[PDB]
């Protein structure tokens, strides 16, 4: 209820409080000492990211079992759009933490997801990409992206997905207010809003080729991963 | 399962 | 020239540019095996994809791009296409898809194919998330557009840049064109941009689901299981999965 | 080693 009540300057103001903090890492690199790196940052900001979804309005409203779903779902995704985000403004360069900024060219596999973050970090640069749209986006893609994996045809199931969508067309309203002040054109804001949407048609993409890596990752059972990591990998195999 | 179960709840 | 059409010249296009609905080898006097499900559905897509490249000429701007850029944004999207085509043309058969006219597929079949029931679940999900939304043809042209425009677009010296400009200005047609429509249709200003919203994010499921599928004809053609021609190993081998 | 899909966007 508290969502579907706020303003649009609120929900901004609400999603901007929310934010995590960015977080550091721990001479020369190996393979394993670098996603060993990477995997230990992912482990930390996981925990940050479920006290920070507890605050997108609308989201403690759900099921604790709808709150695990979205989350299984979305997690790398929302360390992916943080990454490239942070990213922004250091061309050819990846920032994981304030001290571990990567570029692109030995991890076996992880140039071609690399490629993918620097392109869309490019994108955002190009769009002039603001910190009040990206904080919207990254709560779209919580509630977005495990909406329809819903699998419970019962009652209180499309109760639930009816508000998700709900909160979702408020988050849209509050995107489209963002781009009203700063002096968008009708015509302008709806152009910046679907190429905002599409950009996370290759979040998503980057995401599912990250889990395929992670997987294999996993298998090897060389790279140390936290029981966590394990389990949030555990559910995209099921 | 159950780690981010707990993580929500805490 | 793309940029020049109008909404309704768009649409026109796109309505006109529509494969044909095709129909499977489905051989009713035996039983269904893994082996035999997986061959028709691939040798359906083999007959599709030819229509698909004929289409795809027909979508407006497409043809300015270099054949290198177009085989690009094919080979990264063809299985969306195909996938948003058949919930498209599932819509109308709640618990089902219509793979072919003469193969309408529930979810109980779909188990016959190893890892093929969860990929169907998605599917089946997403025709009804389209039913919810009363999609509208013209509608779904519009997407299946924005599709192959967009989903390589990120992975594509400064000639470069022009195409990838000229990419982003004929999407950005295609969303006034969108925006056309659901004026026409009587939508409010709010409704407008909150529909235009709702549909763009169905297209991140479809990206979802065509990475699924993927990775899983992928392990079919690494298990023997079926035959691929050579256009299928090729698009499949352009996603490079293991 | 010329792509299926290449010749066919010609044709
Ligand atoms: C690309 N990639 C793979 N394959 N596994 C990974 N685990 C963690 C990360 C990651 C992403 C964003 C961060 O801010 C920190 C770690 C990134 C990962
Ligand atoms: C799920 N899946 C896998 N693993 N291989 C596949 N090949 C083709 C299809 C398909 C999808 C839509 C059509 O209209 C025709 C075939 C679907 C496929």
């Amino acid at each position: 209820s508290l969502a579907l009540s706020l303003t649009a300057d609120q929900m901004v103001s609400a999603l901007l409080d929310a934010e995590p903090p960015i977080l550091y890492s721990e001479r020369p690199f190996s393979e394993a000492s670098m996603m060993g790196l990477l995997t230990n940052l992912a482990d930390r900001e996981l925990v940050h990211m479920i006290n920070w979804a507890k605050r997108v309005p609308g989201f403690v409203d759900l099921t604790l079992h709808d709150q695990v779903h979205l989350l299984e779902c979305a997690w790398l995704e929302i360390l992916m759009i943080g990454l490239v985000w942070r990213s922004m403004e250091h061309p050819g360069k990846l920032l994981f933490a304030p001290n571990l900024l990567l570029d692109r060219n030995c991890v076996e596999g992880m140039v071609e997801i690399f490629d993918m973050l620097l392109a869309t970090s490019s994108r955002f640069r190009m769009m002039n990409l603001q910190g009040e749209e990206f904080v919207c986006l990254k709560s779209i893609i919580l509630l977005n992206s495990g909406v329809y994996t819903f699998l419970s045809s019962t009652l209180k199931s499309l109760e639930e997905k009816d508000h998700i969508h709900r909160v979702l067309d408020k988050i849209t309203d509050t995107l489209i207010h963002l781009m009203a002040k700063a002096g968008l054109t009708l015509q302008q804001q709806h152009q910046r809003l679907a190429q905002l949407l599409l950009i996370l048609s290759h979040i998503r993409h980057m995401s599912n080729k990250g889990m395929e890596h992670l997987y294999s990752m996993k298998c090897k059972n060389v790279v140390p991963l936290s029981d966590l990591l394990l389990e949030m990998l555990d559910a995209h195999r099921l | 399962h159950k780690i981010l179960h707990r993580l929500l709840q805490d």
